[PDB]
RNA sequence: GCUGAGAAGCAAAAGGAGGAAUCCGCCCGAGGAGGGGCUCGCGUCUGAUUAGCUAGUUGGUGAGGUAAUAGCUUACCAAGGCGAUGAUCAGUAGCUGGUCCGAGAGGAUGAUCAGCCACACUGGGACUGAGACACGGCCCAGACUCCUACGGGAGGCAGCAGUGGGGAAUUUUCCGCAAUGGGCGAAAGCCUGACGGAGCAAUGCCGCGUGGAGGCAGAAGGCCCACGGGUCGUGAACUUCUUUUCCCGGAGAAGAAGCAAUGACGGUAUCCGGGGAAUAAGCAUCGGCUAACUCUGUGCCAGCAGCCGCGGUAAGACAGAGGAUGCAAGCGUUAUCCGGAAUGAUUGGGCGUAAAGCGUCUGUAGGUGGCUUUUUAAGUCCGCCGUCAAAUCCCAGGGCUCAACCCUGGACAG
């Protein structure tokens, strides 16, 4: 699905989901009740690291089991490799290049078939990019400057070291797989990895 | 002189130092001589001495210690048999285990002689794992 | 004898074919002494393994129609 | 393949000897070396084997239902 | 149990996961014929009138099955569909009856958790 | 060529097409490939509340017989042969590459995919051919259904579709030989319910959408409130952007094989244009495990429940509402299997008192066994070689817009 839903709920519960669904911080007129008082079971903590990951990328949870099985299946730090297989997801890159303000914005911006990759169109948000790729607009998007609106309001945050945004010819490419320091979201890999040990 | 001549030496080692006594008297057969030869040179024990009592050549073996502590030896020795009589174990040069990464050794009976994991891993030979200590 | 023949090896609407020299009595997707060849009619290569086709044709396993036609594209036919 | 050496059991049949064959075998789940005996009928036109001698079985053309071997002699390299 | 000969005879084997429903013996749920629709009481700590239908099955057994929910239509000689699951309170009742299936209607006026009771959506 | 010691004898043929050329044949040999027929080592479920079994039985010869060895068969002789390491009997079961689980050892299992076996209404026979004791062959018996003009006939869906029954439950009385693979033919071609497609079903695995961005923090309402308010809630309403999908039109494949032609799929896939947020979210749970909680009604009643147990007036456990949680075109319950389970234990348990040491002793089979020296290498180890089909799993590439799936190559184990 998309979850397509009320989302300041998820920001108040999970903590501030960075970039995804807002640059606006939560509870501009809210939070004036509901003392937590400090009781939270540890399973709630690991569950909130699931959904801190799952809402921040908009994944289906069954697909997140799929990415964990591939992450175990690869060789190396599974806590990091999970955040390589979920960074080189395409609409995360179009978010990170500022081609859309939010990640539902990027997912819808790639559903309606506005992205060529290496000159070929990719209609699917779960496309996993590679090193040395090419990410452009559509030919109609020099007449449909929605991407240029997003690139107009974007450039507070610059880019991490895989990206290379070309200003008017609108091309962004990733030099190499993103480093852990490079990952934008702040979370503990071990907490999430431990949670899926049960399966 | 029971069923095993290797649980002889080995159980005399465990029973020796679990009572903190730093002295072993055991028989000196060929394989006991070989084990203490490949065991004094690996830093576990201090000295092995042959002598005779009624012209029966024995090994007295001095264990390691440290200084006056709650117990004068810190690292407990932890000797263990593997290839029991009646259940023989055999390994290739693949299965041959790095005990605790290497902090233990697995003395085993090659066609060369009896080696350790160092001296049977470089050879590429394999054989009957006598016992591993750690 | 043996009859060098294709076998369908792929999904629906795909037609990736192997060239296998199985006995002619078998069903079309069986087992071979040596699975010699490849034929991808959509657009791709065709590995042939010339010495083994010359082994079986040297023995006398006649091929089918379009296997023979693939063998007539390349210059495989030598009578030695 | 190998021959099957083994003791002769009882030769009260013309041209025919029963042979115990002792074979070590690793038991599957538990890792010992269990022996299994299996006794055969071997052929000899010479019938020069008493009770208690030990022969080597080699495959030949089947002579009866059970008699599918003829045993000649071991090598004897001690 | 030594590795030698008390155990290359056999250890022993555990039996199975013993069947928690002796009827239904193919697979999960099985058509039933109502014989009695009586009502019995639980053991001592509880206190209720639980309403069970003793039901003949198409397998070959006869077995007293529980009826969930509040309302029940089940008269004599109707057809039900029993499923497994042990009601603890009743000695002998091993099975449930599915509601909303054949000739056993859904419960009256339920709007929380309807898939367990066979009631379609309102609204 | 065969029989036989030799002597000796014995045994075959088919023509057709073409003007010819020649080609397809035929008969007798000799090899090879592939396919079969046999034999053997090893592996191949439980039960001792089944302990003896076996007399063509196990051998030997002679006579026969088989494509071939053979108690395959027969006459006579010998008394063998199997078995407490489970014979015989009884019960269960197609087997294996594999599937699923497990950290691992291994446990359970054998659908689709693939190899071998067996059966073809229930039994029993033989015939021809290279090859059957033959699913859609023949003959007989038995049971059953149809036809009959009453004497007789005919029949085998465990082929594909389909009907009826049984069942919780499993589809269309479809299109096509275009490919692929068969069979026949010199070729032309013909026939293929194999196979290639299509239809229905969330049956499963994967991908995608139900909107994106803003939204005065002002109103209408539900629920709860120390009546201050809080929370539904940026949620909606509302303003713009977009069209995956949806509708309305155009174009339009490869798949098909170098003589051309040759497409069931199908005007399908895919692409282009025109509107339009439009056509699209449910289901469990919220006492602990186990994330999610308060309020109203009920008053050991109705009921819930996986285990513990809640329910006799203010129930965080029943029923409803609100809210929340987890999932998502799925969500739950049940059944079966493994895990957890070290709860059958080799890895990995125990026996003073918790379940458990025979009342003690002799000893057969069997199991384990002192030291030195020497020999063979059966075990053991190392090298090389063969094989364990293909598919699967693992690695690395490649193709479908990705994935699922498909394909190419490689290999440790063992």
């Amino acid at each position: 699905s998309r979850y397509r839903g009320p989302r300041f709920k998820k920001i108040r519960r999970l903590g501030a989901l960075p970039g995804l669904t807002n640059k606006r911080p939560r509870a501009g007129s809210d939070l004036r009740n509901q003392s937590r008082s400090g009781k939270r079971s540890q399973y709630r903590i690991r569950l909130e690291e699931k959904q801190k990951l799952r809402f921040h990328y908009g994944i289906t949870e069954r697909q997140l089991l799929k990415y964990v099985r591939i992450a175990r299946k690869a060789k190396g730090s599974t806590g990091q490799v999970l955040l390589q297989l979920l960074e080189m997801r395409l609409d995360n890159i179009l978010f990170r290049l500022g081609m859309a303000p939010t990640i539902p914005g990027a997912r819808q911006l790639v559903n309606h078939r506005h992205i060529l990759v290496n000159g070929r169109i990719v209609d699917i948000p779960s496309y996993r990019c590679k090193p040395q790729d090419t990410i452009m607009a559509r030919d109609e998007q020099k007449s449909i400057a929605l991407i240029q609106n997003s690139l107009d309001l974007s450039p507070r945050e610059e880019l991490p070291k895989h990206l290379t945004l070309n200003p008017f010819p609108y091309k962004g490419l990733v030099n190499q797989i993103i480093d852990s320091k490079w990952v934008g979201l702040k979370i503990n890999e071990l907490l999430v990895v431990e949670y899926y040990s049960r399966q | 002189m029971g069923k095993d001549t290797i649980a002889d030496i080995i159980t005399c080692i465990r029973n020796a130092d679990m009572n903190r006594k730093g002295t072993v008297r055991i028989v000196s057969t060929n394989i006991t001589e070989n084990i203490v030869k490949i065991l004094l040179r690996e830093g576990f024990i201090e000295n092995a001495r042959k002598h005779q009592e009624r012209n029966k050549y024995f090994l007295v073996l001095t264990l390691r210690h440290r200084r006056n502590k709650k117990g004068p030896y810190l690292n407990t020795f932890h000797l263990k048999r593997v290839s029991r009589p009646g259940l023989r174990i055999y390994s290739n040069y693949q299965r041959i285990p790095r005990i605790l990464g290497g902090m233990g050794i697995a003395i085993l009976s090659t066609s060369r002689g009896i080696m350790t994991d160092r001296e049977a891993r470089l050879e590429g030979i394999g054989g009957e794992i006598l016992c591993y200590i750690w | 004898m043996v009859k060098l023949r294709l076998k369908r090896c792929g999904r629906k609407q795909r037609a990736v074919y192997r060239i296998v020299a199985i006995d002619v009595r078998s069903r079309r997707e069986g087992r071979d002494l040596q699975k010699v060849g490849f034929y991808d009619p959509i657009k791709s290569q065709t590995y042939l393994n010339v010495p083994a086709i010359l082994d079986f044709l040297e023995k006398g396993a006649q091929p089918t129609e379009t296997v023979y036609d693939i063998l007539k594209r390349a210059e495989v036919f030598k009578e030695f | 393949m190998r021959s099957m050496q083994g003791k002769v059991i009882c030769a009260t049949n013309d041209k025919t000897v029963n042979v115990e064959v002792v074979r070590l075998a690793p038991h599957p789940k538990y890792k010992r070396r269990v022996r299994k005996k299996k006794k055969y009928q071997a052929h000899d036109p010479d019938n020069q084997f008493k009770v208690g001698d030990w022969v080597q079985l080699d495959k030949c053309r089947p002579i009866s239902k059970t008699k599918t071997f003829l045993a000649v002699a071991p090598e004897g390299r001690q | 149990m030594p590795t030698i000969k008390q155990l290359i005879r056999n250890t022993r084997q555990p039996i199975r996961n013993v069947t928690k429903s002796p009827a239904l013996r193919g697979c999960p749920q099985r058509r039933g014929t109502c014989t009695r629709v009586y009502t019995i009481t639980p053991k001592k700590p509880n206190s209720a009138l639980r309403k069970v239908a003793r039901v003949r099955l198409t397998s070959g057994f006869e077995i007293t099955a529980y009826i969930p929910g509040i309302g029940h239509n089940l008269q004599e000689h109707s057809v039900v569909l029993v499923r497994g699951g042990r009601v603890k309170d009743l000695p002998g009742v091993r099975y449930h009856i599915v509601r909303g299936t054949l000739d056993a209607v859904g419960v009256k006026d339920r709007q929380q958790g309807r898939s367990k009771y066979g009631v379609k959506k309102p609204k």
